[PDB]
């Protein structure tokens, strides 16, 4: 797992352990996990792109990260899609699971699609990141955002909530609203 | 959309197999497939829930499987109280996500 | 963007050892690994080994365990790979490819004159056609690997291009002519108006979980 | 759990037709309901669906059933009022009345008696 | 040396954190008297010369590929102890 | 240097404890064969000098502050690596 | 978090990691997280008294600490309140969540009262030890003992059960039997 | 120095295990891509020697008597710091 | 917990950590968990021999120990008997809890017997390996083999499943098929 | 003890609010209030179980809403079928915990 | 083949004790021990459905304990509404694991 | 939830007799049921079991019931029949049809009317 | 009992530095944090700074970020502050306050002669009323705080002394006619009988998750 090491206000990636006797790690609390979004990457944000992203897969079981810091979202996803006869398509969120904390938009996607796997996995390997825990997998009825999580040693409000009806989640004829 | 078969016939002893055509995206963009038995006079039964997963209180003979953008349902060890139509359900990813039912297969026991 | 420098040519006598070193830049050194190429004339691509600039954990293809030696050095950012027992056959052009965020060998490097594995092989080797006309490109796989498979193509006296890292994730910059399509084992690469320019070797490497990321036989057109 | 369905009475070619759907231990208002109509000599023909209160309120319906037909609910005697105006001599069958309720992983329809409708 | 490949950067980088745990509390560090769960957060803005957050979103990028084979050899439903474990690999090639 | 500001300290401390982990067992160790969840704690007394027990009890009253706002601040619903965060914050600082 | 150092068996607050050499951690057997009840602090220990100690809050979720050496409790509590309409109160004992091992007595309050959150924490800050695992919530039908939980670094039986009958849990107008 | 005192060794250990977490990867570390739970482990022969695979087997009988003991004192139902606890032990002994 | 150090290929227990400076632990990765079998140790691997290893008891809560390298099993055992009044004899794996990966005999025992404790431990204290965790109880519907996990520090496929019909589970007088 | 209005009135297609105010016991003790729906003839229909929760089966137009020691249910989107008794429904920390209904608010469709 | 008293009897006010002796594989081997209250005219009734655990809608009187290789059954307040026959139900170890009742005790009301 | 137990006619001494045993809410599929013979003054026999469908669909008899007795399920109509061949004068007496349904720790047996038997 | 015993008088000239240790005793002095109030003459409490003797974290006000440091001794179990560019107004009598266990500062030193923010105002400055009636003294708070309020009155000469640490959590030896309540942003201070003794400036002082723990405006009877 890479590290980053901040030398003279300058980030680099740790990936040797030797580097030099010049990093210091005096405790803990240097050491933090920044969950990152992809929305500061530049990728696209609307529904319809970012639903694309999102596969369901059954055999691979849910994992989950945590991350202490995190990034304030502007684009942030409550999926709460459900199976075209009522059946659920994503799992409960289990305890300790809330909603990200900090997000400007929450694009409260509902309707019906298909549901091919027992989990909902991101196709580009990205975590989803939730209040203070990242998994890789979408949890039912929780605010989440898209992004990454990186691993760093330290040196010495409201929500606009904005409704969508999709059908066909996951497919390429899937029509919104 | 999906189609099926106008009829089907088999030995009792025999296994018979139901097909059901759909298309990238009735069945090929991965919606459930759903078979139902309809008695005349009476209401459908469902029997496959799932690709193949089957609810309690349906006979072990029934069997689902699907392949690609088809499915199949199987009948092993029929007997003479299966001969009724057989429906193939599932749901279309165009049209809004609405059900699709299949042509119904008149299995006849010989 | 991302730069490969390659070494310059070498004509060294055989049983002396040539270390050629690729200079890599654009791009954080020991984030992507490093692979490298062995080009007979007029034969196709063969992979040599692959390192690991993070950790230096080194992997080869059993007929280059021991002719080949990996080494990277984080500071100079450079790739050097030292071959040892040269023969006349040995000198070939090689090539030096970063591999890729999802194991596509997206960017490769200037040429350089001097069972568990998964095999795939395309189905014609001689491939045919006007212009104008539409033609596939098949890929087999041995075993059931995903929707990874990367296509390249290799005009005369110019490095490999890499056009499709997936199965139809298409490189930006790449005419839309090139459309590729697979799932499974079977992988088609298609030409919607074959054209003069498009005439080349075409390679098939899959790229899922398999260590030996050996490339396919080869397709002219 | 038990579902009825009343109405279906002979109907003129033009004219409209109100078919009341009525449950006993399930609550119409919690569960997707859906309508499919079993016409003599023909297939089974999804008609309409209406979701569930926790979700959209809103009624899905099929090609043939766009804009002629349109479903009502009473949450008082969960009961569900399927409305259809601008009847014809096609919309004849029977109508079901049932949904899919998914408990512990496995679920059942719960299929209805049926109320036959001629026109 | 970190490269930024990413087609855009912010700059500015608005986070969110819990509290410091050794900061100045009053009555709110009794759960009863205390904020909801959404209260708990203390957000700042790091717009620190902008080569600490592009560099930092590269990072993430760069750590996924590795931290999700960690999680997928993994067999415990939540990690947790990624960080201590990241101590500890420090401190024993460290020896001192 | 700890002082007491309980309006009343009890100088016994009657503890329970697991067992040592490394005291002499015979088929007890096996779960089949063994106790109890409650037959498992051994009892003891520690009326150690009444200065060690005192000083305890303010110690404990002094930890809860910061150790509610530690817990506050985890996402984890069971913390059982504090004392591990503890020996690896004490190791890190004293790199020797 | 205080630490505890026992300096020539004398117990001090290790507030500062600097203070000497002389303090040795060979192994983790030192570290030991010792659960200390309130009863030994001269609080109150009084069904009526007790219970005022304790407050109903919604959105703050529990949280629990593991703590290895306890304290012998000459008082423990048993809540197995609910609301008036025969409601749950407090939520079940979660797996690895047992009653307090030795208690001298257990007062197993029973009864109804308002339950105007969904945990019960305690208005002191202290934790409700339990079993092995201190938390800051009240789980129902599981004995407990207040108290708070201490980290220090260590140097080189019968219950009487008592029945009540409460309404009003929590508030000022509160009858007992 | 490890006594076998089992009745019979297998001389051959044919071992299963997750993937090396650093070795090349393609496309297989992204979950919604990569292979089922059954398809993570890489399997292997260890046939060294056989005195490093008789001697597990007997370390592993000698380790069960005091793994059941410190799962019975631990009040966590799954246990994944073993290891952990075991370097920062090694380390805080080391001192260095 | 005795420890394994592999010194000049020859592996001896660490019941002392001032063995010698010699001995090196640059970083986690040396540190592994492996988990062998029973059935190398030569016991008996047959159904009506495994299961009178096999005892019931309640009381004692369940645990779990995780174990990062295993050893192939060429006997599995999946347990799913049941009271001979159709109650459940075996708890549900819960989340996490998978079959033994790699099996060349999945003897599936099915049948009635008494259950007389809620969990079925191991009368030899040993533990029961699944995917990726060793378990001291047998859980319902899932494929174990009994085995041991061993600590170390590491230096510088097809399925027959086998039906069994077993009446009278951890007795005696038990009949199988 | 808690009291209500006599009787309301409003236009079906206004919001009618339906006042309770109890004490510092009754819905100041923190109890949940309960809304129920007297219908003549028929026995009552809880319509608020909680402060706000409301049971399935219920039609999402009314609504509940506690403030400080007084309730109030809001009825929107008012039809004529629900002209009917409406009871506050509480508990009193007092008295050892019993039941309080309210006097009854008679809603009266124009 | 676990044996039951042929009859008991006892005062309303006082505790009657039924006892069921069984054997190695009866109840010594672990199974789970059944009481049935067979009230006359009517299909028995469950009264405990383990060694001490008693069914919902049981009345707290009947009260069970195994011990050893016998179990019994505590009526303690026994009123005249309990005058019927009570067979002790188990299972046995041989037999391939079949259920056995006791040869049913007659509690009679003095 | 309940059941019903369905034939118990006169027989004579030699001849055959079949019980059917039907319920409503509960699916005899998915549990055990069992049936136990109550003779008039004689104590309860346990004659047969029948284990669910998600178990081996096979059926348990005492020592009397070896091989006369032979048990069938119908699932189109959740129906239990029991065959009784070779039947004789000390087959007599109310045959029963209960369940043992665990729920949340909690199990009931749902014994149905019981059908007497006489021969 | 704590005792909070402060440094001497001061009479250093302007733009010089004054270090004033307050020492500290009868507790754990790294557990509490240590509180700084400037009282200009009858003008009213300003709080200057806060330091953790814990951890050494020290905050101020942004008036005092620079003009006043704040750094402590744990062996000697006292609290200095030095100041700098002392000028005529900088001349004051100084407080050490002991921050309690859950946020009042009941334990004050002698007096020692010389937005994000929750701001605490009084709805009245000048109170005045007679002896046996009764009044209420209400601080209103900007923001939602939780009953966690802090009352002090400072009799002439006398350093201020805590009466109520939360809402209505009276601290002993306070006669009971001084009764205070209140919730979310607004608190009450009650005298059921004024009396001769009683005539002091009231200040209010919320500590609920806030660094900067102002007091208030005053109120004086
Ligand atoms: C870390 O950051 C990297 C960026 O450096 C992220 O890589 C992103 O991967 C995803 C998934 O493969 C890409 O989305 C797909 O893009 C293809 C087309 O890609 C081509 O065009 C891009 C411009 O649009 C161009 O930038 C690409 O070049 C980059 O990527 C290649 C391959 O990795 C690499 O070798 C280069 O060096 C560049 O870095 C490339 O030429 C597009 O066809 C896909 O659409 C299909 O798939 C979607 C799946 O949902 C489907 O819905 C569609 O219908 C269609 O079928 C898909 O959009 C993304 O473009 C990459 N990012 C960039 C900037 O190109 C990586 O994911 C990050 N890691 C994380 C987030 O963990
Ligand atoms: C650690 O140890 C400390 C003790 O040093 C514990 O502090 C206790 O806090 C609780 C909660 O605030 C107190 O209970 C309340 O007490 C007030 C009255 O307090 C006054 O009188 C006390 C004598 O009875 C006196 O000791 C107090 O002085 C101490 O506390 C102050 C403020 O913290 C501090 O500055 C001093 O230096 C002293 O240390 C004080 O003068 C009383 O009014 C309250 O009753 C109201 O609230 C209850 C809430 O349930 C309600 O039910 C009632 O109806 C009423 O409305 C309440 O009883 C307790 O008195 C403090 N302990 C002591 C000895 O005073 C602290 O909790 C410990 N930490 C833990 C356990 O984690
Ligand atoms: C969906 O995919 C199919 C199969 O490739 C394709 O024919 C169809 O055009 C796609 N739909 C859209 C809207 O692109
Ligand atoms: C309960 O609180 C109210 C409000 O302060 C008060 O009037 C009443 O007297 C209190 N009850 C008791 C018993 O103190
Ligand atoms: C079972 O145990 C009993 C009691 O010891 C014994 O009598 C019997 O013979 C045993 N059964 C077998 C088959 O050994």
């Amino acid at each position: 797992i890479p590290l980053g090491v901040i030398h003279n206000s300058t980030l680099q990636v740790s990936d040797v352990d030797k580097l030099v006797c010049r990093d210091k790690l005096s405790s803990t609390n240097q050491l933090r996990s920044v969950g990152l979004n992809l929305e500061g990457n530049g990728v696209a944000t609307d529904v319809p792109s970012a639903t694309k992203r999102w596969g369901f897969r059954s055999g691979v079981p849910p994992k989950v990260v945590n991350y202490e810091a995190g990034e304030w979202a502007e684009n942030c996803y409550n999926l709460e899609i459900k199976k075209p006869d009522g059946s659920e398509c994503l799992p409960a969120a289990p305890d300790g699971i809330r909603g990200f904390p900090r997000c400007r938009y929450v694009h409260k996607v509902s309707g019906t699609g298909p549901c091919a796997g027992d989990f909902a996995f991101h196709k580009e390997g990205a975590f989803f990141l939730y209040d203070r825990l990242a998994s890789t997998v979408i949890y039912r009825g929780t605010t989440f955002a898209e992004g990454v999580v990186a691993f760093l040693i330290l040196p010495q409000y409201y929500s606009t909530t904005i409704r969508y009806q999709a059908t066909g989640f996951g497919t390429n004829e899937t029509e919104y609203l | 959309v999906l189609t099926q078969p106008p009829s089907v016939s088999g030995a009792p002893g025999q296994t018979v197999t139901i097909s059901c055509t759909g298309s990238y995206s009735n069945i090929g963009a991965g919606y459930d497939v759903q078979w139902y038995q309809h008695l005349p006079g009476t209401a459908p039964k469902l029997l496959i829930y799932d690709n193949v997963h089957r609810p309690s209180g349906v006979p072990d003979r029934f069997s689902g499987s699907k392949s690609g953008t088809s499915a199949s349902l199987a009948i092993t060890g029929l007997q003479t109280e299966d001969e009724a139509d057989y429906y193939c359900q599932s749901y279309d990813s165009r049209l809004r996500d609405q059900w699709v039912f299949g042509g119904g297969t008149k299995l006849t026991v010989l | 963007q991302v730069q490969l420098q390659q070494s310059g040519t070498e004509l060294v006598k055989p049983g002396a050892s040539v270390k050629l070193s690729c200079k890599a830049s654009g791009y954080t050194f020991t984030s992507y690994w490093m692979h490298w190429v062995k080009q007979r004339p007029g034969q196709g691509l063969e992979w040599i080994g692959e390192i690991n600039p993070r950790n230096g954990r080194t992997d080869f293809s059993e007929k280059f365990k021991s002719k080949a030696t990996l080494t990277v050095d984080t500071s100079s950012s450079t790739a050097f790979i030292q071959l040892s027992s040269l023969t006349s056959e040995d000198s070939a052009v090689y090539y030096c490819a970063r591999w890729g965020y999802y194991g596509s060998s997206d960017y490769w490097g200037q040429g350089t004159a001097l069972a568990s594995d998964i095999v795939v092989t395309q189905s014609h080797k001689f491939m045919s056609t006007s212009v104008g006309d539409r033609v596939s490109i098949t890929c087999k796989a041995s075993q059931d690997v995903s929707v990874a498979v990367a296509w390249y193509q290799q005009k005369t006296g110019q490095s490999p291009k890499l056009l499709i890292y997936s199965a139809s994730y298409r490189i930006t910059g790449v005419p839309d002519r090139f459309t590729g399509s697979g799932s499974g084992t079977d992988f088609t690469f298609t030409i919607s108006s074959v054209q003069a320019e498009d005439m080349a070797v075409y390679y098939c490497q899959q790229h899922y979980s398999t260590p030996p990321w050996t490339f396919g036989g080869g397709t002219k057109l | 759990v038990q579902l009825v369905e009343s109405g279906g009475d002979l109907v003129q070619p033009g004219g409209s037709l109100r078919l009341s759907c009525a449950a006993s231990g399930i609550t119409l208002s919690g569960v997707w309901m859906n309508w499919v109509r079993q016409a003599p000599g023909k297939g089974l023909e999804w008609i309409g669906r209406i979701k569930s209160t926790s979700d959209g309120g809103r009624a899905d319906f099929a090609a043939p059933a766009r804009g002629r037909f349109t479903m009502s609910r009473d949450e008082s005697k969960n009961k569900l009022f399927l409305q259809m105006n601008n009847l014809g001599i096609e919309d004849t069958g029977m109508y079901y009345c049932f949904t899919r309720v998914q408990r512990d992983g496995t679920k059942d329809d719960f299929w209805g008696r049926g109320t036959l409708v001629t026109v | 040396a970190i490269v930024n490949a990413q087609p855009k950067c912010n700059p500015n980088l608005h986070y969110w954190t819990t509290q410091d745990e050794g900061a100045a509390i009053g009555l709110a560090w009794i759960p009863y008297f205390g904020p909801a769960a959404e209260g708990i957060y203390t957000e700042g803005l790091m717009h620190n010369q902008d080569g600490l957050i592009c560099g930092l979103r590269q990072l993430a990028n760069e750590t996924t590929q590795a931290l999700q084979l960690f999680l997928r050899a993994t067999t415990e439903l939540r990690t947790f102890s990624i960080l201590n474990r990241k101590a500890i690999d420090f401190l024993l090639q460290r020896w001192g």
